[PDB]
């Protein structure tokens, strides 16, 4: 049996518009009334005839009609027809259908680093730009020296091209984690970066790009401190990142930058020794220098960065990222020190593990790296109250999404770069599916990664150059300045706020529609699950 | 008190007394005082009077 009637594209049937997995599910919101509906293959042939069923969606306040076709699980194309509303756009069905996005990703964050050429074509289109920021850093904030030490490379942190390291937290963070999680799917994937040839893995070689930053941040004294970010003093105009000719300098040290570097660099020692092990060892010398700093000088200090008027990422505590280091000092060295001070923090939380988390509140990462362990000596009742509180937030997540009429895993919550959290909710589905093994769990991880993919309110993909009718007019320096009418590629704008409503895909709205390093690399651990998947 | 804010580019006004929920965000720039009241809005923490910080160190 084929369809009879002719359907018109309609924008009131919501779905993810990259596509589904098998023996996942699937799902489209309609915003209208309706009932029965069909899944149809590009030639018109029906494959499932369903009936909708209407849920109120408390976010936005109206009825919507829930079409779910998770029983459709034969690899194609197809498109979703509901009689009196119209057609879906089209969408794949296949084990692979997010490695394409989990690629342009990537792509968007090679497209982010700083200090070199970047050049790539994506959909015929070529963007590029030449060696940027080759003078980074001053010192003369920190030490009233002019004298440059070199801080180039890394990536530019979001529309900015400022490089900052408490963001690098939980970006980097993440995609180690990501890595750790899913080493064997990630270790064979080939990228489109200069390194495709040596001898590392290419998620690793992107790191490593950030990680070679970070490893300049150090103070020149030695005490170990790290400098909170590298800036201009002002944020530059809507130039290319090559015509920006403004110095860039040091900015005095944070205890919350200087913990994430801690973390950040153990991690790298473990994960780039089998590969590079000279680098796996200046990696872990530098973490201790700046662990020793900190057993030395436990007081939460905030950067001295008011001569500066660019990004700030001033968290307001650094107790978490300090249980963050000493779980990542104690993963990768076993020392009972590194225990004993990840376990005494650790103990003190209330609640161990928080639903909704970014770079302020990092302390998650240490507990998934702790529960995931598999040294010995751990305290049982610690580790019992911290995977409780791990599968309760699980579970309260995929309740939330299974009420929302979008399948929002955030609910109602909504914040500048509240995006990126939707997708990093991901981590802690993915840890509970590790620990308690749940078909639910990797359910809501699709639905978040559905959600900003077509399944939302606004019909539109949240990440530029991907899936239906992507952002077009980011916050984003390269995409205003360059001669290309689409934006740069690969990168999850921030998000709509304070309503289900209020995203502006407009140039002007940073609050909005600016991209970020933290945000793209939620994505990235969300879509790294399912690269190379069974 | 008025809470003066921009909402859908018109500037608004919203006494604090038809203020319901208050709650803050922590931004890459500072702080975000949220709010709702008989609608939504936001302003930035140093434009808030003290009056909406009262209300959240409350609700806080
Ligand atoms: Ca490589
Ligand atoms: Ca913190
Ligand atoms: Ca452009
Ligand atoms: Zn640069």
């Amino acid at each position: 049996a084929k369809i009879t009637e002719n359907y018109q594209f309609d924008s009131r049937i919501r779905l993810n518009s990259i596509g589904f997995i098998p023996n996942h599910s699937k799902k489209a919101t309609i915003a209208a009334n309706c009932s029965t509906f069909y899944v149809v293959k590009e030639d018109g042939t029906i494959v499932y005839t369903g009936t909708a069923t209407s849920m109120f969606d408390n976010d936005t306040k109206e009825t919507v009609y829930i079409a779910d076709f998770s029983s459709v699980n034969e690899e194609g194309t197809y498109y979703l027809a509901v009689p009196g509303v119209g057609k879906s756009v089209n969408f794949k069905i296949a084990m692979n259908v997010y490695e394409d996005a989990f690629k342009t990703a990537m792509l968007g964050m090679y497209l982010l680093r700083c200090g070199t050429s970047v050049s790539a074509t994506y959909n015929g289109i070529h963007y590029s730009h030449g060696p940027c920021h080759t003078n980074d850093a001053y010192l003369d904030y920190i030490n009233g020296q002019h004298t440059k030490k070199d801080s180039t490379k890394g990536w530019h942190d979001a529309g900015d091209y400022n490089k900052y390291v408490v963001n690098a937290g939980i970006t980097v963070g993440s995609m180690f984690l990501a890595w750790e999680h899913f080493k064997d799917q990630l270790e064979p994937v080939a990228l489109e970066i200069p390194e495709k040839n040596n001898s590392i893995p290419d998620f690793l070689d992107e790191l490593k790009y950030e990680i070679d930053w970070i490893l300049t941040m150090q103070y020149p004294d030695g005490s170990g401190r790290v400098a909170h970010k590298v800036s201009t003093r002002n944020f530059g105009g809507f130039i290319m990142p090559e015509n920006e000719h403004d110095e860039r300098f040091f900015v005095p040290w944070s205890s919350a930058a200087t913990a994430d570097f801690v973390a950040m660099t153990a991690m790298a020692a473990r994960i780039f020794r089998p590969y590079d092990p000279q680098y796996a060892e200046k990696c872990i010398n530098a973490a201790k220098v700046s662990y020793e700093f900190l057993k030395n000088n436990p007081a939460n200090v905030f950067a001295n960065q008011s001569g500066f008027s660019t990004g700030e990422y001033a968290t307001v505590s650094d107790a978490d990222d300090r249980l963050w280091a000493a779980a990542e000092m104690w993963e990768t060295l076993g020392d009972e020190e590194y225990l004993r001070d990840f376990e005494n923090r650790a103990a003190q939380f209330s609640k161990k593990i928080e639903a909704d988390f970014d770079w302020d509140n990092v302390a998650n990462l240490g507990m998934f790296t702790y529960l995931l362990s598999e040294r010995p000596g751990k305290n049982p009742a610690l580790v019992q109250s911290i995977k409780d509180s791990l599968l309760s937030t699980a579970d309260s997540i995929v309740r939330t999404s299974q009420n929302h009429g979008y399948g929002r895993t955030l609910g109602t919550t909504y914040y500048w770069g509240c995006n990126g959290t939707v997708v990093r909710q991901t981590m802690i589905l993915q840890v509970a599916n590790k620990i308690s093994p749940n078909n639910d769990y990797v359910n809501a991880a699709l639905d978040a990664i559905s959600h900003v993919f077509g399944r939302n309110y606004y019909n539109r993909s949240y990440v530029t150059g991907l899936g239906i009718n992507p952002p077009m007019n980011p916050h984003d320096r390269r995409s205003g300045a360059d001669g290309i009418w689409e934006p740069w590629p690969g990168y999850l704008v921030g998000g709509g706020w304070p309503g289900p409503k209020d995203w502006v895909d407009i140039q002007d709205s940073y609050q909005t529609n600016e991209i970020a390093i933290n945000w793209n690399a939620a994505l990235i651990y969300a879509l790294a699950g399912f690269v190379n998947y069974n | 008190v008025k809470v003066k804010f921009v909402s859908s580019g018109e500037e608004k006004e919203v006494d604090t007394s038809k203020i319901k929920k208050v709650w803050r965000n922590l931004t890459k720039y500072g702080t975000i005082v949220q709010f709702t009241y008989d609608g939504r809005g936001y302003v930035r923490e140093l434009d808030a009077p003290k009056e909406l910080l009262d209300m959240l160190a409350r609700a806080e």
